[PDB]
């Protein structure tokens, strides 16, 4: 995963505001435990990948992140989110009940067009702030590798592929609890 | 200072009691580094995590970093991965390959047999090279899995594992090919002692089917399902290694938890066709009906703990009285098809991975249990390990070894008295296997 | 307090830059400790609302924040807070003398108009990271929830009404000298 | 290992020497945990905070996890909030209402009452529930204030408040349907010892009348008034309770700062009118005259801190020597008018919460104090506590108790004073009044 | 440096967009550790700058940040910084070999014309979030005070001049080995 | 509870052994602070920090906040930064210029001169006035250099430099008008031991000399050579303290380096021309070739390091056993172009600040090693320090006093060797230089 390949003329102002928006709609949605309209954003193909990442040197930097054929902190198709879904609503689900507190922060959202139309690549940083129960504190950061179609719905847009880059090698956080 | 009296009380097998200070107190954690990791055998990886020659990957064993390196000889030499002249580590990087190690502080360098062969300047300085490398530790392999010892005074790795050993080998040897670890390895962080997760993959079936994973199997059951079917798992036996703290749980005929964990093409790849029929040839001197096994856990003392028909690996590195470092990966039969393959990558990632859906129950009750304890009051009182309190008999006719019932804390009275033992014998002829 | 109701059609781009920027020239005057500034922008019948937080289990989860009739961190009007303005200028407010480091990131701003013209509803994530004396690091996470109206001053509006929803039930911080 | 001897030579309060190393130390708050945290009576709360059956409040015994829950017949009943099997947290939400209690680990059921009624599996792996629940401790009530303790030999709660309960009854009793707290408890961390905060609230006049709170006071008065007529108090009178270490401190007949801090609505309904005269006649027989009592603080030991003038009631909870959480809340007369309930709701939050015009300076101060003592030779020499030696009656005309001048620090030095008795006197045999 | 004098009338939407975009592509090059190519974005005449932040009274609130005869956490020029770029690039640089895991979450973005088309002054917002070999999280705040010529080139801008106010006095971290 | 005959055991200078629990252990640690710091010389800083009447600068010594102030007699006067009344921070601020102090908490007024010169109500409660002021330190100057001491047992300044002073005034005396620091204080943590960072400005030219700092020397250099072209420097001396423990070391002739980390026109101003010729004038006492020594390192024991030639200075604070303060700053000769002044900004900027291209890979090394220790195996072996053994002369015609080999451990062995024997030996009679 290198450097986004951005498209030479950048998107148009309604473009940006409209996927910008969409961004700032979906993290209301998850800072408020709207689970269930979150859902109905993932597309039937959909594939939310959460590559792992290791220390290496410059050497053999191109073994950072984990293939196909490796582990993951996330690899889900439509089913398996489903399952996560009916999990962090329901009432022995102990990991989320009593919830966090999460922030989902925003921003450095860059809009590249497809040959698809509908459809476009998007870049996206993130901080995600996770306060749990008394004490606890899990500071995230990172990028989304999204694939995004326009759709019927509240948001404006429907998710087919989110890939995310996660700033860590060894987990600091005791869980993943929570959706990036 | 604890005496040896005052270690021996903290443990009572006989009432089942345990005192708390155990998970929490600070001078005793530092006697498990010499005591307990410091001479016990500990899992590192897989021979397939360092296939060829100058393949390193650098684990722990305790806090002390360490280098599983291949060498040209086809051994597998692990090393302290700390330079002698100053601390500084040799090998900075995760894994990878080694044409040599060179310490980055003042230049010293290593073979890949961890040897000091190189100090710049030697002449205008000095003291032997030979004398001068990282402490080397006993290495052994079974059937993959490589582990580690620091004591030329501890026993060998097949005398530790002792009776447990046919429960290893209906993960490992059910093929002639053997196994093959898949790529990737997974860290996180939970706050907690290692203790709970040693016991937990050594004796707690009782957490699975109770009230901890009631979520984490609604996650894996069908939409057209719902808690009161997914099929609940009954009865079943647990095992007591008779030495070494080795304990084992798993259920029988009772399919509920492999399918709905692990999927419908794994549990028919585990229990039916001509694949699992050589699994059951290959381990038909032990007995056992290895194909009628339905979902299964085991603790290796002290941090190896491993799931058989999962198939998902951890080693638990300590990290203080009040926190775990948790690195897990996953174990293939190295000639087994494409589908199946990606199906023990997909559902170990689903369940067992830092955000997989049963993983978070555990982390969030640990993280609770911890922080109690900080409490003066609630480490005064004893906790109850008295489950299956003389049961265990080990005339059984289709498990070897002493074998009680499914939900017991049978095992984990074998684990922390084995813990005590260890803490209070300082010789191996006193600590007899 | 629920998932911020937002318009189906996103508010206009010129709108949109117009509260961005004012909420950047806000963080920009609290950021350099221009607080006279700062004060000019609230109005008379202003409302400085952050309401405490407790863990709840999702059956009471409607219970989880403090109501207009309990404790809270803040609860202030136009003359208290003309007093904390007071003691933050003042020589002898140790509390912020030597003064703090703070850091506004603000993102996640979406509009949303009423029915009392030049009058709008402004939701808005953020994230403050406050710097104290040697070694005090203390990192905020919440969101505010805004009523903001045009106004004749250099920053384009003015503030009506504000509701902070930090994410925290403990605050880690030792206080709150600073201002969201 | 602190020996009697030793721990004597920390506190002098007939010279007033303090040895800095009681805020530092490590083990001294370790055994602060078992000899003053484990047997004194500590604030849990008040009365309405679980007014119906079922209603329950996680708090703290030092570092113990507390759960207060109301009963069926009117009584509260308080326990350990640990799960007697592997310590896990049974009540994990911070305040609600529930018909039982389940553990989320293995599934033990408590009922309201902290018994142990239901194990999961328990003829089939099975011992006596009746023994095997959390600890339940005494629970004592004070007018609305909910008191705990652990020790069943310690002396009930009205013989440990002693000769300063009617000090209390100024905030408490003040009508016949008593007080009420407002919703809410306010949480957050300071980083200092607990002895900072609960001996600020005890003797601590002189911080407020001198520095640390110019600009509170000059966040209280009107825009035009500046710190002119604010009149800086002068009058003011100092208990020391008899036994117990317990202090308090007011001003008296000025009433300059409390203005600035409550308002005018307020001060209305404590110095002139139908409720504030009705106290005189209420509580004219304790030897008191409360109409003259304006700004008041009182520390009841070792964890327990309100002010009467103000009405605000908070809980240092301990957190390691270098640490505190603080969790507060506010009270007011049950049937009082609501826009009185109202100015003292909105003037509570302004002053005394996290971010309080006034509790931001006293967290900066304890902040930099708990920071110095981390060098040695801040630790070698002995802090000054001799404000007011030898200049406190026994029998004072105007309030009961060992009475002197208010920036005095008798009631410091009685503090320090119970603090090494409850730290050397192992038994409650020599220890009682 | 007071508080950032912003003009009165707003910058442009589409300036306002390319700038924003500007950063969030930098941010990029820099989060992928393509240096060379972020060191071309650099004009010869680059002042490189990030001073000193030190604990005053408000009394002596001027001499907070330390000035031109004084020294710098980063004080650069054109060869001094391709001389980093040299060292950060190598494998004999062991701060950044293996290399962190860095995140710029930008915001705040405030543009400003000058006298010279094609220049301009701009404020922003950042959060720095470094993540190091195993464990290691050093989280930086500021704000970047830049001078961005226009350049025809695959980001549309230049940096002439920067600099960064750091919200520290004392480093938490044991090194600076990214770059801001 | 350490006994000198395990503190002796630690550091073996004969046969040139470390156990690296000397950087680790809690226990040694708190000794430290007495033992050491609180009797060694301790640098706080310069007079040109502190140019005027009343000018402060708030610093450290060890764990204690101490306060530099310039008083009306041109003198220099340092005091604890703890109140004596609570322990509150005195001056709060890092430096400026005071009137008077006045204490935040309680209100203790102080003037410059760290006197006790007003109490609120002091007629009122009254002890007295005198000895009851922040404890004041002794405080000495060296050509600029201010250094502290708490104890009237330690030796004066000068003799406790001992046979050092020569090579200090390398750096310092150069002209007849002095060294001034340019203004700004860098400030950075490193979580590592003192030690470390203390010995490697001692006796660690190696560490410069191989591995760690080639990408750094690849930084200065001109763009189009590279390393292999460029220089590696072998020639060069390191001197030993004969008491103290201190320790430097130097290249001879050899500009590669220097020309690499300062540049041509500085390389300039120390080898050639009027102001290096002054140099070579001033030292004229010591006999040493000043301009053919080119680019040194110097430790003044325990925690004051400098680099003389690229004129870089730092003091490392200690902050428990894993864990560094680095207070960094930079001085020139007061009557130099403003040219080179600027060069010698520019360039120590560049490789000395938190960020410096220097500082880089030492904080990566230091973090590594003190987290190695953590691992219990990881001190069970004693590390080397056997480089240069036995190859120290005291009749060397260059250089005055114990002089070997550039890459040696002679000064390191001195520096541990002096640190046992303060941690051992109580009493300043036996330790009398
Ligand atoms: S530490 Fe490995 S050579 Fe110095
Ligand atoms: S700990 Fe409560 S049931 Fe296992
Ligand atoms: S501590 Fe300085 S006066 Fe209270
Ligand atoms: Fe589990
Ligand atoms: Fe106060
Ligand atoms: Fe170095």
């Amino acid at each position: 995963f290198k450097t986004f390949e951005w498209p030479s003329k950048a998107a148009g102002l309604e473009l940006q505001n409209e996927i910008e928006q969409f961004y700032y709609r979906e993290a209301q949605l998850l800072d408020h435990r709207a689970y269930e309209a979150w859902f109905a954003l993932l597309d039937k193909d959909i594939h939310y990948f959460m590559p792992l990442r290791t220390n290496r040197m410059i050497r053999e930097g191109e073994l950072e992140y984990s293939g196909d054929q490796d582990l993951a902190h996330f690899d889900e198709t439509h089913e398996t989110m489903y399952g996560r879904i009916r999990k962090v609503t329901s009432d022995v689900g102990w990991a989320e009940n009593p919830p966090s507190r999460t922030r989902h922060l925003v921003s450095n959202v860059i809009v590249k067009e497809t040959a698809t139309p509908d459809t476009f690549e998007v870049n996206s940083a993130f901080i995600l702030y996770r306060n749990r129960l008394e004490r606890q504190v899990d500071i995230f950061a990172g990028e989304r590798r999204d694939v995004l179609r326009r759709a019927d719905n509240n948001l404006g847009f429907s998710i087919a592929k989110r890939t995310i880059l996660l700033d860590a090698s060894t987990l600091l956080s005791n869980n993943l609890s929570m959706f990036f | 200072n604890w005496t040896p009296e005052a270690i021996r009380g903290l443990v009572d097998q006989e009432k089942g009691l345990l005192d708390p200070r155990i998970y929490a107190d600070q001078s005793l954690y530092e006697l498990e580094l010499e005591r307990v990791f410091g001479r016990s055998w500990l899992l590192l990886g897989h021979e397939s995590h360092v296939p060829e020659t100058g393949d390193f990957l650098a684990t722990y064993m305790g806090e002390d970093p360490v280098v599983m390196v291949r060498q040209k000889d086809k051994s597998i030499k692990v090393f302290l991965n700390q330079c002698r002249h100053r601390g500084m580590r040799i090998c900075r990087s995760d894994a990878g390959n080694a044409k040599a190690f060179t310490c980055s502080y003042h230049g010293w360098a290593y073979d890949i047999a961890g040897k000091l062969v190189n100090v710049p300047f030697e002449k205008e300085a000095f003291f032997d090279k030979a004398e001068w490398g990282p402490l080397q530790a006993r290495v052994a392999t079974y059937k993959g899995l490589v582990f580690a010892n620091w004591d030329v005074q501890a026993p060998d790795l097949e005398t530790y594992l002792g009776d447990a050993r046919p429960y290893m080998d209906v993960m490992l040897d059910r093929t002639p090919a053997g196994t093959v670890a898949i790529g990737g390895m997974q860290k996180w962080v939970i706050p907690c002692n290692w203790k709970f997760a040693a016991e937990q993959f050594c004796s707690d079936m009782y957490h699975a089917g109770t009230t901890t994973h009631l979520s984490g199997i609604l996650a894996g059951i069908p939409p057209e399902m719902d808690l009161s079917q997914a099929q609940i798992p009954t009865k079943g036996n647990q095992f007591r290694a008779a030495w070494g703290g080795h304990g084992s749980g798993w259920y029988v005929d009772e399919p509920g938890s492999l399918l709905a964990v692990m999927g419908p093409k794994v549990t028919q790849y585990w229990t039916e066709g001509p694949a699992a029929e050589l699994a059951e040839q290959r381990l038909g001197h032990t007995g056992m009906p290895v194909r009628r096994m339905v979902g299964q856990h085991m603790t290796i003392f002290p941090t190896c703990s491993f799931l058989p028909a999962m198939n998902q690996i951890r080693v638990w590195h300590p990290r203080g009285p009040n926190e775990i470092e948790v690195w897990a990966f996953t174990l293939v039969d190295a000639d087994a098809p494409a589908e199946i393959k990606e199906e023990y990558r997909r559902h170990n990632i689903r369940n067992f991975s830092a955000g997989g859906v049963f993983e978070q129950d555990d982390g969030e009750n640990w993280v609770e249990i911890q922080k109690g304890l900080r409490g003066y009051k609630a480490k005064s009182q004893p906790f109850n390990a008295q489950m299956g309190l003389g049961r265990s008999q080990t005339g059984h006719p289709d498990f070897p070894g002493n074998v009680g019932y499914v939900y017991a804390e049978e095992a984990a009275r074998g684990m922390y008295h084995h813990w005590m033992r260890m803490m209070s014998e300082p010789s191996w002829a006193t600590l007899k296997p």
